[PDB]
This record gives structure tokens, C-alpha cells and sequence, in this order.
């Protein structure tokens, strides 16, 4: 069974090129890092699973990611986190909550043009099986 | 500080 380890590599592949595309676009710089302990002290006290998109890349390498729904749902903890934390009153608060929208549409919509829908099922029936 | 970050 090789054919599932060349699957594993498949999709690690395309999520690092789909996360790289992420984290090279100027909207997203605030999330390829951790937030500023410093320059924002509550966002501890706020937001207890913190996710970037470092942490992403990270966990490709890992191998924390057996399926695009295991990918897609610490995407979707990036933009909830930023629409938990942030309040909708300055600019700068709402760029922030719309860039964070955005992040997420960014990667749903591309895995939805470009990933096969037989390839995500399969990564999903390997990951059952064990 | 309080939320909102800058």
C-alpha cells in the first residue's frame, strides 16, 4: 500500500501549494504569524486554540493533515478566531474581519476549482479505514 | 488593553 502513502504525499503537495498561495498574498500577512502577545495582551484571554498559517505549514510537514476537511477546518479556525477576537466597530477592525472572510473564501474556493472530488473522497476512505 | 488590535 503504497498507493495510499503516494495519496498522503498527493495531498500534502497540493496543501502546501494551496497554503503558500495564502501566506505569499498581501491581504493575509496578520495570519502567517502568531498574534503580538505584546502589542495585543487579551487575545490570550479570548481566543484559546490560536491558529496561523505557520502552524499550517507546519502541520502538512507533521502529517496532521489526512484529509482536505482536516485542513479546511484549522482554516476555518483562523477566520472564526479573527471573527471572535476583533470587534466589528474601527476600520482597522473590520479590514482585519474581512480579510479573514476572505482568507477562508480564498481557500475553499480554490481547492474547489482545482482539487478532484474522487481524490478528496478517497483521502477520506484511507483515513477511515485506519 | 482592551479588544481591537493597533
Amino acid at each position: 500500500s503504497m498507493q495510499e502513502e503516494d495519496t498522503f504525499r498527493e495531498l500534502r503537495i497540493f496543501l502546501r501549494n494551496v497554503t503558500h498561495r495564502l501566506a505569499i498574498d498581501k491581504r493575509f500577512r496578520v495570519f502567517t504569524k502568531p498574534v503580538d502577545p505584546d502589542e495585543v495582551p487579551d487575545y490570550v484571554t479570548v481566543i484559546k486554540q490560536p491558529m496561523d498559517l505557520s502552524s499550517v505549514i507546519s502541520k502538512i510537514d507533521l502529517h496532521k493533515y489526512l484529509t482536505v476537511k482536516d485542513y479546511l477546518r484549522d482554516i476555518d479556525l483562523i477566520c472564526s478566531n479573527a471573527l471572535e477576537y476583533n470587534p466589528d466597530r474601527d476600520p482597522g477592525d473590520r479590514l482585519i474581519r474581512h480579510r479573514a472572510c476572505a482568507l477562508r473564501d480564498t481557500a475553499y474556493a480554490i481547492i474547489k476549482e482545482e482539487l478532484d472530488e474522487d481524490f478528496e473522497q478517497l483521502c477520506e476512505e484511507i483515513q477511515e479505514s485506519r | 488593553s482592551g479588544r481591537g488590535k493597533g
